[PDB]
């Protein structure tokens, strides 16, 4: 709902101010690294299908009680809902990475998720292992550190975007715990 | 009488003290169903096993008396139904299964009045075993090329599950409180044999393609091998991890040192 | 849980009426079937270890490429997860034989099957290669009665059309 | 937990105060002791395959009835033997966490909290675990302040068992 | 019933491929260790009767449930059967080592073994425990690290055959469980 | 399968015992004869397309009656198949020069040979005319070494000793 | 994913800790000890010019040392091949990479690595235990020629 550009114009709206020197320098740096921001987002959505299967199966192989009779992922209808509950999570994090602001997954995904999972019976102590696995996959893709897939990129460094996407993935585990 | 199956048939010729147990364990695998034996099952059948050493008793009469001993009777005669016993004599001596059910209804009739000895001698004295090899041939699961029935392809080969292996005709290696067998080839009159003992009951010849190894480690050059497992007891702990490869740095001639920018002109 | 009783008390609660003889004549047929439909579920429960083993060994034997590396039948624990995946399906057809209808199948195994085998790369062509063995591998004079095998073979074909 | 960094924050947080010089010297005393702590944690980690199965046999030599007496509480079965070796691995891993953190924080919340009810219920004796802990204190094979820091957390686990 | 000389034959028959010079370079290593291959197995079969007695006694010293009545080694009929089961496992890992191939190990004595054992009622976990003692003994002999009884040998190492024996023993435990 | 390995350990398997020094002494001949055998293998494998070129018409030179109508190879869709069948046999002897036995020969070639050569009216004498023409084209200084020649030639007349 | 190692521990994990702790130190020697015998690379027309071909050689020594240290950690040379050796010759001749430099620079790593685990480095000495890592020293000598025979 808000991007990095509109974040600035509501802070200078409180001051009844224009935009000048010190407030445009950090915004031109967004445009400067803007090609790397597109170049990192495409690295996630190109192979997001295997990122939600490995992350759900990583939670199950750590917690074998989730596929017990009486486990939360026991039948096929509950398992297939899990396989898309984690894809909705990955869709909104890639929106906040693209827009450069965490005010889109805060509004349409995170607000009220804790009260929703405790109503349905979803274990929230096991929903956070599925996101922390997906945090490790997403930072091992915008840096070429994936063990079984290497992607061509221009030379340079992207550890600032690795800390940006790790701030989004941690607040999903902070909004449901 | 053509195509693939086994050719080696042990014949027990002119037998001296080391070609005894070359064929004797092949006897004890075949007629005893690779079970376990070898004290007073081998104190037990001593009075026939010494007899076939000068050729005074043939191999035909040896198995004829071995089935009359209670190694066989205490393993394949008490913990068995009437259908299981006709099943096992076709396996152990004849190397096949029952070709039809009136052959079964013959053999359980022959158990019912003439006894157990007269039944098991009739398993010999047909022209099946003599057409197999004769007296000196060791009983073995032979394959015919041209079979007269595709039920009798695997009426024969749902007996021999794993001759190359372990097939356990009793419930252990001649277990102590012997549970009854189930006579698993029941098959009354007009039916076939199921598929589940065909593909496990064929020998190592039609195994045409094999599997392929995958590559073992990660192919992304900026590696991250955790590989982390190293189990001590339950306290599973991470080894020599080799982090990452980092990108280097940025040479940025801020100094520049080119011809002066402020030429005041 | 679509059964004969749950059909009519939900048709009547839709209209908002009392159970008439369009609802009492339906449960009479539930008596005219449970004398033979419960006979198959009595046999299947005490025999299922010999059936689930014969069902999977008629799947991997035909689909022998699944044991290659890179596939979905890699290790022994995946194949041990393949008999667990089938002994559910022989349990869910046991649960459908006692509720009368197709209640447990179309909301525990079927509902959501298209996304849990497409995501985890599980071939839906191998499942029908094992269940059709059990249907083809049926024999009504010895193993059952002639009226159990009419309806026991009718629920496996509910799986096969819903898996294909 | 009970790190000296978190027990200096929670001291200044309970007073509504910024971090004064009383708290920064508590942090700097952790940093001085740290290089004798992080080497004992590194030394016990690699030498864990010997120190666990060496200490499991030290219990069976002093208390040989725990291998012969029938029952679920004794290690007279393979299930009970493998759960006895699991218990010594809990005590050693908690010591390496207390060396890395510094101070008896991790083994207080993970191990000693509610342990007297567990031993009393499942009939298993704390004197078995003391003989295993005195083995590791006698055979970790360090010296200097690397041993004096490592023995300070073995002796904390013994003082909670008695 | 195949071997390592035929292992490069049977795949080349599957594409009707003539075997070249570069294909037999693995067999050039296989004739290079031609004394080294026999240098391993004569330590194994020399200590084989000690090996199978040390393996099953250490299997049952840790697990006294089998010597409990109703176990699986309680009776001497069971007990004489039990280490007679173990020596055939010892006999065929040597048979696989003579061929340089995992061929003899599984076409005989291993196909049909898991469904045999569940018809015996054999606890398969103790059979994993017995083979793991059988794996650890063999790599002590063929690297001459048997600290109870060393033997005289030649100069050098057998690190590759130490990996070969461990890659024969694992598929014993991988097939019975 | 007949190698050196496959006979002696199966005899030890029929003996049911450990491999003794009888079993170990037979393997010692492999490293004496790998310097004898496989030098003729890539000598074949670099020359087999020309070997089948000169041996495939040697039976045509001895037997011109095959190109008459009503015979075995009489049109060009079988004359390439005439060269194809003998190309299997040079590929087969290339395999048993590796394994040091007659393993691939009497499991793929001779196993099941004479039935189809009888029932398809195939001249068995015209088979070995291509084989005997390959047996006398050896040059023990030129082609391979002297001991590599008789390792090669003894397999070739074994085919004639199997086809006749 | 466990690395499947059954016996004789605490040396193989100690061998790789003496290699990847100075893996950037080893590559910076082999990217700089190459030049004193072949100085045509920073010559214009060489394969190490305009400050990116020098930087792409830093990625090349890193991905050939991590994929041989994963081969040391597994103990088998299988993931030396299944992510690295499948067609690595066909990218170098199609690029014009000289094979004389790559066959000599791997032997710089071979002489460096067998001094590390035998503790015969002339600069730094590890505080290692008492024993021998010389069965491992034959293993890494039989690992640096597998890429010495692949890149030929
Ligand atoms: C018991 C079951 C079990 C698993 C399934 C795996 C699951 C798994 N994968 C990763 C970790 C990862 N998983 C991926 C995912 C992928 N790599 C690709 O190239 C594909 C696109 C995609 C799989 C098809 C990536 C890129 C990483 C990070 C780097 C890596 O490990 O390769 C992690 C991270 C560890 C953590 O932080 O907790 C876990 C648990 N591990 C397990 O224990
Ligand atoms: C419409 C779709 C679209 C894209 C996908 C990107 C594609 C893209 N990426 C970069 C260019 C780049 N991309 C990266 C990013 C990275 N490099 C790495 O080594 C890391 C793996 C990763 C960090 C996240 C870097 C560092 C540059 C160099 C240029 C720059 O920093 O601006 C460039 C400009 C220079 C070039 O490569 O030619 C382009 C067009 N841009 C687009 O317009
Ligand atoms: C008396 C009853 C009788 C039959 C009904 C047939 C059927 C039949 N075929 C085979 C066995 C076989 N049958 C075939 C035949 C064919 N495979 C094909 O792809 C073609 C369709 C067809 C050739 C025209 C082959 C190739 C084998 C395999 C032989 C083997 O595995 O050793 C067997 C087991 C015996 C054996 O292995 O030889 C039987 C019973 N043969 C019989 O003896
Ligand atoms: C040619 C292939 C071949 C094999 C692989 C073995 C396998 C094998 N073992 C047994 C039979 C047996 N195997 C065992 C062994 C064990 N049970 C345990 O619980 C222990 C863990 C383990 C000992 C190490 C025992 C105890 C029996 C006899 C069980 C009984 O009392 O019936 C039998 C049945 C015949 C018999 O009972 O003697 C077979 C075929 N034998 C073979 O002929
Ligand atoms: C509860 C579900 C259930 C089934 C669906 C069947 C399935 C089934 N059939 C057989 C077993 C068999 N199935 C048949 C087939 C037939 N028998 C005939 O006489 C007919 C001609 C034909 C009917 C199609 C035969 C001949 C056997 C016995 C062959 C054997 O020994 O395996 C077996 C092996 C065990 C046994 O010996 O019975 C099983 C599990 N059994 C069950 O318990
Ligand atoms: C679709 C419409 C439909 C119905 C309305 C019912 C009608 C109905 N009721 C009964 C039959 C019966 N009903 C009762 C019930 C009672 N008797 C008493 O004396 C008690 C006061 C009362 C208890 C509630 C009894 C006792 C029987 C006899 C059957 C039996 O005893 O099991 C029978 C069986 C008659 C027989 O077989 O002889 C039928 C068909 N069934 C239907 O299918
Ligand atoms: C109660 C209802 C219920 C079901 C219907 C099944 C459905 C099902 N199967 C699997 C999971 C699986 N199912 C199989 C089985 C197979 N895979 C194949 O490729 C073959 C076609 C087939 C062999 C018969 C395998 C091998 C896995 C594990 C795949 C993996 O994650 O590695 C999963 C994922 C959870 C898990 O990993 O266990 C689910 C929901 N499980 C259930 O709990
Ligand atoms: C997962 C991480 C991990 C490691 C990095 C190693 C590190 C390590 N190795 C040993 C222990 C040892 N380490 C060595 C190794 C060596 N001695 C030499 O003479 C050579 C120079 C060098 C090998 C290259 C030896 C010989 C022992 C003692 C024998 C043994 O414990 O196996 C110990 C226990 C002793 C101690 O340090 O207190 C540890 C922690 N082990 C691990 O678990
Ligand atoms: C409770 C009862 C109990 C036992 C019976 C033994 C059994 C036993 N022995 C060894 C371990 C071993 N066992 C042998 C075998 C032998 N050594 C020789 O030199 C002889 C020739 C041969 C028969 C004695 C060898 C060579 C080792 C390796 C260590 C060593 O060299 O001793 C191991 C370790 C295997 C492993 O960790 O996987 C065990 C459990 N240990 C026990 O705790
Ligand atoms: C049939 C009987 C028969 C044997 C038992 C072997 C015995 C054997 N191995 C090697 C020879 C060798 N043996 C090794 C291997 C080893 N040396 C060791 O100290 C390790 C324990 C072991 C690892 C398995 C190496 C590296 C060589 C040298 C290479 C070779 O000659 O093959 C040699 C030649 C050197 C010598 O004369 O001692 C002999 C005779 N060869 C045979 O013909
Ligand atoms: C792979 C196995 C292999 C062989 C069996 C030979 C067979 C062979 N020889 C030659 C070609 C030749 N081969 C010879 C050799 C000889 N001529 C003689 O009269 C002597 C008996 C013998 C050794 C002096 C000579 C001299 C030529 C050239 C002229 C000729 O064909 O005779 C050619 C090339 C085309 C052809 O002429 O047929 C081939 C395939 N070469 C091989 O590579
Ligand atoms: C429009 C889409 C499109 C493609 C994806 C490719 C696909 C493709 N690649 C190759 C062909 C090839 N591709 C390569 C690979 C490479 N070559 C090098 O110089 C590098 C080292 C490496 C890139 C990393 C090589 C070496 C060949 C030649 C034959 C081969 O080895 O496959 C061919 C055969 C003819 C040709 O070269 O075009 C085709 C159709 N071609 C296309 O027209
Ligand atoms: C421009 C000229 C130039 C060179 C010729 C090389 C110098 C060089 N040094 C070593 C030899 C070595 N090189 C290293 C490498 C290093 N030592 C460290 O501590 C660091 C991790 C890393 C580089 C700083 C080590 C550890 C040895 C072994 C030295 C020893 O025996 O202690 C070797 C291999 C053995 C040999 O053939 O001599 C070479 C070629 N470096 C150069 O710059
Ligand atoms: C991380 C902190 C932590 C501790 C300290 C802990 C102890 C612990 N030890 C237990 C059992 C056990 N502990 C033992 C151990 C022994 N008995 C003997 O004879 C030996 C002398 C001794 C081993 C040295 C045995 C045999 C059992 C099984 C008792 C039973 O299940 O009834 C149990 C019961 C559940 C189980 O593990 O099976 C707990 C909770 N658990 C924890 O989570």
């Amino acid at each position: 709902m808000l991007d990095a550009f509109s974040r600035v114009v509501v802070n200078s709206d409180a001051k009844a101010a224009y935009v000048g020197g010190s407030d445009l320098q950090a915004l031109k740096s967004f445009i400067a690294d803007g090609n790397k921001r597109l170049d990192a987002v495409n690295s996630i959505v190109s192979n997001a299908s295997c990122m939600v299967s490995d992350a759900v199966s990583g939670m199950i192989c750590e917690n074998p009680g989730l596929i017990s009779p009486g486990g939360n992922c026991y039948t096929n209808r509950r398992m297939a809902a899990c396989l898309r509950d984690g894809e909705i999570i990955l869709r909104y994090v890639s929106y906040a990475l693209l827009a450069g602001d965490a005010s889109v997954l805060e509004d349409r995904c995170l607000n009220g998720l804790k009260e929703t999972y405790i109503a349905l019976g979803v274990p929230t102590n096991s929903s956070i292992r599925a996101v922390s696995i997906m945090k490790a996959q997403a930072v091992a893709f915008i840096t070429n550190t994936a063990t079984e897939r290497k992607m061509s990129f221009a030379a340079g460094d992207c550890t600032s975007l690795a800390s940006e996407v790790a701030s989004y993935f941690d607040r999903v585990g902070a909004a449901i715990s | 009488s053509s195509l693939d199956e086994p050719e080696r048939q042990v014949v027990m010729w002119e037998s001296v003290g080391d070609e005894k147990d070359q064929v004797f364990k092949q006897l004890y695998r075949q007629v005893f169903g690779n079970a376990y034996l070898m004290e007073s099952d081998l104190e037990e059948l001593l009075v026939p096993e010494s007899q076939l050493l000068m050729g005074s008793i043939s191999v035909k009469d040896f198995i004829k008396r071995v089935a009359k001993s209670d190694a066989y009777k205490k393993r394949f005669f008490e913990p068995c139904g009437p259908y299981r016993f006709v099943e096992l004599c076709t396996k152990h001596f004849l190397g096949r299964g029952p070709r039809d059910q009136k052959e079964v209804s013959e053999h359980v009739q022959r158990l019912a009045n003439e006894g157990y000895d007269a039944d098991v001698d009739s398993y010999m004295d047909s022209e099946e075993y003599m057409s197999l090899f004769g007296e000196n041939g060791v009983p073995r699961f032979v394959f015919k090329g041209t079979y007269e029935g595709n039920d009798q392809f695997n009426r024969l080969a749902a007996m021999r599950q794993f001759a190359d292996g372990s097939y356990t005709d009793t419930r252990s290696g001649s277990t102590a409180p012997r549970k009854a067998q189930k006579a698993e080839l029941t098959m009354a009159e007009g039916d076939f044999v199921g598929r589940a003992k065909v593909s496990r009951g064929l020998p190592a010849e039609t195994s045409a393609a094999k599997t392929g190894t995958p590559p073992v480690r990660a192919l992304k050059g900026p590696v991250n091998p955790r590989a982390g497992v190293r189990v001590r007891i339950k306290v599973v702990d991470n080894l020599y991890q080799v982090y990452e490869i980092p990108p280097m740095a940025d040479p940025k001639a801020k100094v520049n040192a080119f011809w002066a920018k402020p030429i005041p002109s | 849980m679509k059964s004969v009783i749950t059909t009519v008390v939900s048709a009547a609660d839709a209209a908002g009426r009392f159970p008439s003889n369009s609802d009492l004549e339906s449960i009479q047929g539930n008596i005219q079937r449970s004398a033979a439909r419960l006979e198959a579920a009595e046999k299947l429960a005490g025999n299922h270890e010999a059936v689930v083993k014969e069902a999977g060994d008629a799947c991997f034997a035909k689909y022998a490429y699944l044991k290659n590396p890179g596939e979905a039948g890699e290790n022994q624990e995946k194949i041990n997860k393949c008999y667990r995946d089938v002994d559910h399906y022989m349990r869910l057809v046991n649960y459908c034989l006692v509720v009368g209808g197709t209640g447990p199948l179309d909301e525990w195994g079927i509902a959501g099957a298209r996304e849990v085998y497409r995501t985890l790369n599980l071939p839906t062509s191998a499942y029908v290669a094992s269940i059709a063995y059990t249907r083809d591998r049926l024999c009504v004079p010895r193993d059952m009665s002639a009226q159990a095998g009419v309806e026991f073979s009718a629920y496996l074909d509910y799986l096969i059309n819903a898996l294909s | 937990m009970k790190t000296p960094i978190t027990e200096a924050i929670a001291t200044a947080d309970n007073q509504g105060r910024f971090l004064s010089n009383t708290e920064l010297q508590a942090v700097n005393g952790r940093y001085q002791r740290a290089t004798a702590s992080l080497t004992a944690a590194k030394a016990l980690t690699g030498s864990a395959q010997r120190l666990i199965t060496g200490a499991a046999q030290a219990v069976y030599n002093k208390f040989p009835y725990t291998t012969q007496m029938p029952g679920p509480a004794y290690a007279s079965s393979a299930i009970g033997k493998a759960k006895c070796a699991r218990d010594i691995g809990y005590y050693l891993r908690m010591v390496t966490y207390c060396l890395v953190v510094g101070g008896t924080g991790p083994m207080d919340e993970y191990l000693v909290a509610g342990l007297e009810e567990i031993n009393r219920s499942f009939d298993l004796s704390p004197s078995w675990y003391i003989e295993a802990l005195q083995y590791i204190k006698n055979s970790h094979g360090l010296s200097g302040q690397v041993a004096n820091e490592a023995n300070a957390y073995i002796d904390y686990a013994i003082n909670t068992l008695s």
